[PDB]
RNA sequence: CGACUCUUAGCGGUGGAUCACUCGGCUCGUGCGUCGAUGAAGAACGCAGCUAGCUGCGAGAAUUAAUGUGAAUUGCAGGACACAUUGAUCAUCGACACUUCGAACGCACUUGCGGCCCCGGGUUCCUCCCGGGGCUACGCCUGUCUGAGCGUCGCU
RNA sequence: CUGGGUCGGGGUUUCGUACGUAGCAGAGCAGCUCCCUCGCUGCGAUCUAUUGAAAGUCAGCCCUCGACACAAGGGUUUGU
RNA sequence: GCGCCAAGCGUCCGUCCCGGCGGGCGGGCGCGACCCGCUCCGGGGACAGUGCCAGGUGGGGAGUUUGACCGGGGCGGUAC
RNA sequence: GAUGAACGAGAUUCCCACUGUCCCUACCUACUAUCCAGCGAAACCACAGCCAAGGGAACGGGCUUGGCGGAAUCAGCGGG
RNA sequence: CGCAGGUGCAGAUCUUGGUGGUAGUAGCAAAUAUUCAAACGAGAACUUUGAAGGCCGAAGUGGAGAAGGGUUCCAUGUGAACAGCAGUUGAACAUGGGUCAGUCGGUCCUGAGAGAUGGGCGAGUGCCGUUCCGAAGGGACGGGCGAUGGCCUCCGUUGCCCUCGGCCGAUCGAAAGGGAGUCGGGUUCAGAUCCCCGAAUCCGGAGUGGCGGAGAUGGGCGCCGCGAGGCGUCCAGUGCGGUAACGCGACCGAUCCCGGAGAAGCCGGCGGGAGCCUCGGGGAGAGUUCUCUUUUCUUUGUGAAGGGCAGGGCGCCCUGGAAUGGGUUCGCCCCGAGAGAGGGGCCCGUGCCUUGGAAAGCGUCGCGGUUCCGGCGGCGUCCGGUGAGCUCUCGCUGGCCCUUGAAAAUCCGGGGGAGAGGGUGUAAAUCUCGCGCCGGGCCGUACCCAUAUCCGCAGCAGGUCUCCAAGGUGAACAGCCUCUGGCAUGUUGGAACAAUGUAGGUAAGGGAAGUCGGCAAGCCGGAUCCGUAACUUCGGGAUAAGGAUUGGCUCUAAGGGCUGGGCGGCCGGCGCCUAGCAGCCGACUUAGAACUGGUGCGGACCAGGGGAAUCCGACUGUUUAAUUAAAACAAAGCAUC
RNA sequence: UCUGGUGGAGGUCCGUAGCGGUCCUGACGUGCAAAUCGGUCGUCCGACCUGGGUAUAGGGGCGAAAGACUAAUCGAACCA
């Protein structure tokens, strides 16, 4: 809701800036072995601890 | 005809939502919250039904932004006392002071006498 | 401006008049959903934004 | 004649068995055998030029200093290091630093509200406003100070 | 020796007299009039005539043959 | 109705003033508001109550059991 | 126990009214089912799948003896 | 050649993974509905624009919030995967951006309750307990005794001693309870009572007085001054008015004490105010004009905070003394404990005018620059009437209760008078009066709020707390149609119209003969006028049962409000409103009649079939969420312990 | 005593919103749905409906009592 309390609100910064693809140079690197953010979290699909 | 929405948060119909209607200079119709309707003090009398004159019936809080004069009534118990029950209490406390100083001079002389 | 989140608008106004030299009229705060802080810095009408703005270079 | 169906072989495909490999386990054995109010374990949030996760770190945040080493780091870029007017990188690590919770410690768990003593700025000993610093938890030991008691007494 | 379509005609049939116009029909009511009652005007559901009228009728009704354009074109196969 | 934070007396001060006493100004103590007596007041009391053992009651509760043969089992029988 | 106005989405009998419940079925409408473009499952599955009698674990798709048997399919159906 | 095993699979409804036939099959059928053209584009049944036809029909498919979600919000781009057809589209993917407050909440207070310490219990982590087995005050008028700093004659800060002093105990507990104070106009792609403009307001501070005003500036004795007016002395002065209710701009005062406000249920009936609807005109723009319609549609403002005036209320006051009782309400109710009558007082004032204010906003007609100038300009933003109308709100007055419908922070008033001030200055202490100066920190704020942002594995016919609420019909927030606003038919389309089905209808003559059973369907249904039985706990049964009417049109009768009563007045006998007359204004109904239609009329919509009995339970209520709503349970009453 | 008014009582009746869930033993029954949909129904000023906050926890709670409910789990939940 709007009404959140800060504590809430730094919860819910983190996973938004934590939601982010991986970056193209990162394929690039040697011995690099990921290929995509598997870790990708979508708002309807699944919902957070909270 | 144009419908109304709240200008805050509270959705709920309770003591501290009440609004009123107002047309704006924009030809406009809002909603603006009102105060709750005060009271005047009651008689510390306890007999009088009637809230006493001379004292703005304001909530509690504003009532110290105030002067002195639109908070009583130029009297003895001014804005504590309603005007009846402080004159009958002036009888009463000179009344029973008579029969008092009566009552002891009766004593007083009976025993002089027996 | 970006600022600490534990800065409240007194320490704003004191920091920005620090080190730009400028005085300010208002502070306004908000918290984004990044995390981080935004003020609003309104300056006084004696200071020009636009050139203060020249001079810290964001323009 | 086909079509369709069945079988076999060749080739091609929904598929990922087998074989070979292994910076992983499991088991046995050896030496040490060290946490914390000087704030532990565990959480939270942050920190990279481009970097989400893992990792490392704490506002000096993918690291400072020091010593050893001795020319790199690297996915791209940028600029150090002139490769001794002593030093890239890595390792080690005894110096410094170490946000918020947490036994968690001013009260309370909401970025809520204080108190005492100092410092700076507005005004000038309003300590009124803002900023900063140090204290302000429970139990308990030795000592210290201030006390209570028709407790036991002495001098009055 | 044309053809089948599409419109249009006509037959059949269904319902039940269309809009407009006119009326001296219409329960009554209002106004003018003279200065005050003849007439006139207006409102008014409904009624009468025009008007067995109006409307629909193959889409799986019947006959046209009056108008309009179109119809020798296309694809896949088949042999004693 | 009102009711407290002493009136009034009796004494002691001033490093305080004005003529040892007096006056003024500011204070102190005692009585007013009695003295003494060991548990605040009252009600129980070596009982109640508590600890330990002993007897009774105790499906409120716990655990367990409720044979076999058998023209299915049960009932009946015992051919157990 | 007996009774009893008012009440009851409680159980029951009869009567009036009403009706497609029925004699005895028919027609109409919408959405399906149908066919097409696109998308696209699941249950279930020893092998499979035409009958009669026989015998058989005493009710066979398979065995014996007869009847017979002709690609690939569509919409329905409820005997197995 | 020896040694040692986790050493051989067809089964175990075996375990894990992979794959078939079914099968291009079932299916993509709940809530009426789409069509034409164009644009972008490789590509269009599905996107966008325009034009048509429809729906939600204000208890909405509308506009906003609370929980919950957490970036889903906004712009640009992509069309790989996903959105069960497509897609130029998306709540998808990618890149950027977006939430601004002293006056909106949190924050503060307590509620039901939760919870430490003291104490007790407990092998123990710990538990019970919240005033109960505690020496539970760390504060303060004031006074004294000392240090210290200053705009230092003096005052202030700091320690110690008297005096006062119950926390009737920490602390937590509400984004719907309590709780000071903000509202107009404009502005964004997305913010906004938060930004800009404007106008206000509350709280706190101001010491070294910020400026005024108040307190507070009189009287007596004389002298001089022609006299006014000044000199000396003495004595006042913590305001003033009204018979009163109370009033005025302030109008000292501590510990202590009393009281008030915060702070009270539900239902009914009346009245006031506003918003909305309605009616009659006047403007501006638009629609229709085949014929009529001087028409039909839209639009036609003044925030908070001050000042004044209506209006509403009053168990508030003064005069006075009432029966031949009177006053008065829809109802009531009121009076020698003071009616009626007259005159005052107070409270509220959300209404009107006014400052704010027209400069702004809106409507309309034009003229500019250039993407925006809150550009510039002209005209307007007017006058009335109605009402058991609906909603909100403010009042008054009743009914009900073996039900009586919070607490605390916080603020105020009064009683008392411990104190302070200055000796007549142009003064003091003091001031809840007017203006002036400074500050108000922390957190939340975007958007969805649901037939697509929440929960149900999903864009799931389920579930999920509220606010506003137009026209017509009509008893209605019923159903039906429409306007503001919204939408694209609910995860696809094309063609056809077979069986069977789901949903909706109709049916000749019979009229329950069907069936366990009138199950299902059907009959009745509104309102007005008549008329209503047995039985009964006398309340009912009752819309019992039964009958008649109902349309359209044209009339008639009745049902009300205001004003007046012999150029402008008025000193006057001269007038007499008196079966209530004249004029003006106005809305909603009721009853009766004529005429009239192919006897059709509560014409759609809405909308009880009935009667005679038996059994059970008295009734209202409750119950097995997901097969039993009942005779089961409860219940008042009765009785027992 | 009767009559006509006024008045507005009630765990009063019809009936919206709301709450519930009778019958069709209708639809659906690899559903829209691990209980939904339609018509028809009960109640609708009260023993009424409902949000948030609070309290009671497994041999325990709560129960207008059906062994009902206690997170799709109840004749003792769920987790290890």
């Amino acid at each position: 809701s709007s009404h959140k309390t800060f504590r809430i609100k730094r919860f819910l910064a983190k996973k938004q800036k934590q939601n982010r693809p991986i970056p193209q140079w990162i394929r690039m690197k040697t011995g690099n072995k990921i290929r995509y953010n598997s870790k990708r979290r979508h708002w309807r699909r699944t919902k957070l601890g909270l | 005809v144009q419908r109304l929405t709240y200008r805050r948060r509270l959705s709920y119909n309770t003591a501290s939502n009440k609004t009123r209607l107002s047309r704006t200079p924009g030809n406009r119709i809002v909603y603006l919250y009102t105060k709750k309707v005060g009271k005047a003090p009651k008689s510390a009398c306890g007999v009088c039904p009637g809230r006493l004159r001379g004292v703005r019936a304001v909530r509690p809080k504003v009532l110290m932004r105030l002067s002195k004069t639109q908070k009583h009534v130029s009297r003895a118990y001014g804005g504590s006392m309603c005007a009846k029950c402080v004159r009958d209490r002036i009888k009463r406390a000179f009344l029973i002071e008579e029969q008092k100083i009566v009552v002891k001079v009766l004593k007083a002389q009976a025993q002089s006498q027996k | 401006f970006i600022v600490d989140v534990k800065a409240n608008k007194h320490q704003i106004k004191q920091a920005v008049k620090k080190l730009y030299d400028i005085d300010v009229a208002k502070v306004n705060t908000l918290i984004r959903p990044d995390g981080e802080k935004k003020a609003y810095v309104r300056l006084a009408p004696d200071y020009d934004a636009l050139d203060v703005a020249n001079k810290i270079g964001i323009i």
